[PDB]
């Protein structure tokens, strides 16, 4: 099949800014080319067809150009609803092939996380397990490190870290870190600590509790 | 008002079979060519199958004998995709798409139907409330819900039956030793909890599990 190479793979952009995605085909596709938008949590929507024609209802700030092997999508004045993943498609030859997608996200000012720690619930301890949970809320940018300490010693085995996508209201990220132990192991120690390191400060944010 | 609505997806063991349907409405179904397209868990989009007005003029991306069969019933305004000899890598969201004219250009997409090919058994989640640490001080309070040990995806989770949506963050499910774990946090002002009840609502349709878990302060 014809290969479609889309760039960049992701980018951050400010509101009102001009943004351009490119796509390169492995052979001439004679403008049998379309762009699609996939907003978070939804199915794709066709934006453009024939390289440069706008689908009805799509605002005029979108525009496509190109020919031969090289095609471009330009968003002239970025708006909040333009975030999501953009895909190119050639349909000159069967099977049609999609590009790998460009993820468009919102650039904003740096923000430190708000950190909360949760001991295992009494219901979980009845079952024989014990999860300690750390929530890191409302930070930017996305990169962040979490360190768990049990009675002062670092523990990395059994940690599960999950980030949200970019917040639709304030463009921050959040992440959940879950340390899963056996009940027997949880009861062998007393103090549990979640330490978050983020570029907004050289000192980590620390939350702890003691089993008492 | 063009509408394409897929169904038929679910969990299936490798080697099994699954028939997907696409109910169309709002246009003269019998005059448009149709395709199926799938999106993998890595979010890659890929063509599957294509059919014209005729029942024999079908085209497949992979034509390995008897693995994909696209068909259509013009009297029922329905499109079908028969999946056979399923492989793990057939796991994806399958989309019904309508061709605009005689070419391969697409206009409308369906909502998708999720297919999971796995050897694992369906498993109900355990739902655990996350209350703050014994103590209690600040302008707001953060509560949590931990949903652990289920299969397959998805679970849905709301707070107070949807009426509490501000300050909510739900963290995507992650596979941990064959089973999924998900969590959610909600932040509200300190004067509203625990004076007002806050409840985690968790639904896992594949196991029919529905749990409404009240968050209550820790004791002592
Ligand atoms: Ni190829
Ligand atoms: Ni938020």
């Amino acid at each position: 099949d014809i290969k479609m190479t889309q760039s960049p793979s992701s980018m951050y952009a400010s509101l009102g800014e001009r943004v351009t995605f490119t796509c390169k085909a492995s052979q001439d596709i004679y403008s049998s080319f379309s762009w699609f938008q996939q907003r978070p949590g939804k199915s794709p929507k066709t934006l453009i067809y024939r390289a440069n024609r706008l689908v009805d209802g799509v605002p005029s700030r979108f525009s496509g150009s190109g020919s031969g092997q090289d095609y471009s999508l330009t968003i002239s004045s970025l708006e909040y609803e333009d975030m999501g993943v953009y895909f190119c498609l050639q349909h000159e030859e069967f099977p049609p092939t999609f590009g790998g997608g460009t993820k468009l996200e919102l650039k904003r000012t740096d923000a430190a996380p708000t950190v909360s720690i949760f001991p295992p619930s009494s219901e979980q301890l009845t079952s024989g397990g014990a999860s300690v949970v750390c929530f890191l809320n409302n930070f930017y940018p996305k990169d962040i490190n979490v360190k768990w300490k049990i009675d002062g010693s670092e523990r990395q085995n059994g940690v599960l870290n999950s980030w949200t996508d970019q917040d639709s209201k304030d463009s921050t990220y959040s992440m959940s870190s879950t340390l899963t132990l056996t009940k027997d192991e949880y009861e062998r120690h007393n103090s549990y600590t979640c330490e978050a390191t983020h570029k907004t400060s050289t000192s980590p944010i620390v939350k702890s509790f003691n089993r008492n | 008002e063009v509408q394409l609505v897929e169904s038929g997806g679910g969990l299936m063991r490798p080697g099994g079979s699954l028939k997907l349907s696409c109910a169309a409405s709002g246009f003269a179904f019998s005059r448009f060519d149709m395709s199926w397209v799938r999106q993998t868990p890595e979010k890659r989009l890929e063509w599957v199958a294509y059919i014209r007005n005729g029942a024999d003029d079908t085209y497949y991306a992979d034509t390995e004998k008897g693995r994909f069969t696209i068909s259509r019933d013009n009297a029922k305004n329905t499109l079908y995709l028969q999946l056979s000899s399923l492989k793990i890598e057939d796991t994806a969201m399958y989309y019904c798409v309508r061709h605009s004219g005689y070419s391969y250009v697409i206009d409308y997409w369906g909502q998708g139907t999720s297919v999971t090919v796995s050897s694992a058994s369906t498993t109900a989640p355990s739902v655990y409330p996350l209350a703050p640490v014994c103590g209690g001080t600040g302008s707001s309070v953060t509560l949590g819900c931990l949903v652990k040990g289920y299969f397959p995806e998805p679970v849905t989770l709301t707070w107070n039956s949807g009426s509490l949506s501000s300050g909510v963050h739900t963290f995507p499910a992650l596979l941990q030793s064959g089973l999924y774990t998900l969590s959610s946090s909600v932040t509200v002002t300190s004067n509203t909890w625990p004076s007002q009840t806050i409840t985690c609502n968790v639904a896992h349709p594949a196991s029919s599990t529905k749990v409404d878990k009240k968050i209550e302060p820790r004791v002592p």
